């Protein structure tokens, strides 16, 4: 419930 | 009407002076309501719009960590595109990202976002349909290949239609004297003589929100797209935009061209003319 | 590939002499995102002239506004100096009250 999680290119 | 919310973030390496800078700015429409810089003193989310300033520590303490954690993936990815395209060690690169979700007047899901771009270039994007990606090339098609493997585009589409749809109605209702407010354009036309022959009508668009406008002029009904200079739709800094829309016109014609403006916020589409 | 800055100079209220006002310096279109920006006085750099935090629009270009406070007289001339690695040499826009 918060901002975005980012994954590795 | 309909609303957006939507992350920018950007990740810039800078090869002998330290780690890439990872700044993340949020909006609503085109209403800021966070930032993140890696290169602040001491990194938080932090406010940018007063009704984000109730949220609580938790919100703020939590959002800090998610933007901390993407400062390190960012990092994580310049290193791996670098590899990908044979880059040397000695250049700048810049990775992009936008993601969010896009509602209707009834806060319904209209479409969810998640696009990458590498140095300005479109790299890779989450499809429409939330579950399989388009690459734009074949150092794109290895990502595609490890987001497959880790079921990433699952993790993506559940964020796009739960949290972020969530976050953005709570906002919406949080924000409702402005977010949910359009301003109208306040409007005029100049005059300006270039010569004996020829003067220039400006047709002037000002404290409007949201950003998006329609400004034509038209002689004696016809759009005259070619012939206008329209610069782009600019910030004032008061949340509100500016734009204008100019025409060169033979002396002695100028009541033959009228200017339409449309937006959201008028109660119907104006016609100026000059005087 | 690199894109060079559009710049706009303008004001955030209609200028009216001797009343307080902000002059803005709108820099957008261009990658990547390092450029400098000043602000001008009768070409003379402003001192601690805000900005908006670096953002793009939707086709990857970054944007900045730049502003500080000021008060418009007949007498004195304002500019933006903008700088980009597209440019030669710096870029100066004037502040004209008509655009």
């Amino acid at each position: 419930a918060f901002a975005g999680k980012k994954y590795c290119l | 009407g309909s609303h957006s919310m939507r992350y920018f973030d950007t990740a810039m390496s800078r090869p002998g002076r330290g780690e890439p800078r990872f700044i993340s700015v949020g909006y609503v429409d085109d209403t800021q309501f966070v930032r993140f810089d890696s290169d602040a003193a001491s990194p938080r989310e932090e406010p940018r719009a007063p009704w984000i300033e109730q949220e609580g520590p938790e919100y703020w303490d939590r959002n800090t960590q998610i933007f901390k954690t993407n400062t390190q993936t960012d990092r994580c990815s310049l290193r791996n595109l670098r590899g990908y395209y044979n880059q040397s060690e000695a250049g700048s690169h810049t990775l992009q990202s936008m993601y969010g979700c896009d509602v209707g007047p009834d806060g319904r899901l209209l479409r969810g976002h998640n696009q990458y771009a590498y140095d300005g270039k479109d790299y890779i994007a989450l499809n429409e349909d939330l579950r399989s990606w388009t690459a734009a090339d074949t150092a794109a098609q290895i990502t595609q290949r490890k987001w497959e493997a880790a079921r990433v585009a699952e993790q993506d589409r559940a964020y796009l239609e739960g949290t972020c749809v969530e976050w953005l109605r709570r906002y919406l209702e949080n924000g409702k004297d402005t977010l949910e407010r359009a301003d109208p354009p306040k409007t005029h036309v100049t005059h300006h003589p270039i010569s004996d022959h020829e003067a220039t009508l400006r047709c002037w668009a000002l404290g409007f929100y949201p950003a998006e406008i329609t400004l034509t002029w038209q002689r004696d009904g016809e759009d005259q797209t070619q012939d206008t200079e329209l610069v782009e739709t600019r910030p004032a800094g008061d949340r509100t935009f500016q734009k204008w829309a100019a025409v060169v016109v033979p002396s002695g014609e100028e009541q033959r061209y009228t200017c339409h403006v449309q937006h959201e916020g008028l109660p119907k589409p104006l016609t100026l003319r000059w005087e | 590939i690199q894109r060079t800055p559009k710049i706009q100079v303008y004001s955030r209220h209609p200028a009216e002499n001797g009343k307080s006002n902000f002059l803005n310096c709108y820099v957008s279109g261009f990658h990547p995102s390092d450029i400098e920006v000043d602000l001008l006085k009768n070409g003379e750099r402003i001192e601690k002239v805000e900005h908006s935090d670096l953002s793009f629009s939707k086709d990857w270009s970054f944007y900045l506004l730049y502003y500080t406070e000021f008060t418009p007289t007949e007498k004195d001339e304002y500019a933006c100096r903008v700088n980009h690695v597209t440019l030669s040499q710096p870029k100066i826009v004037k502040w004209d009250r008509d655009m």
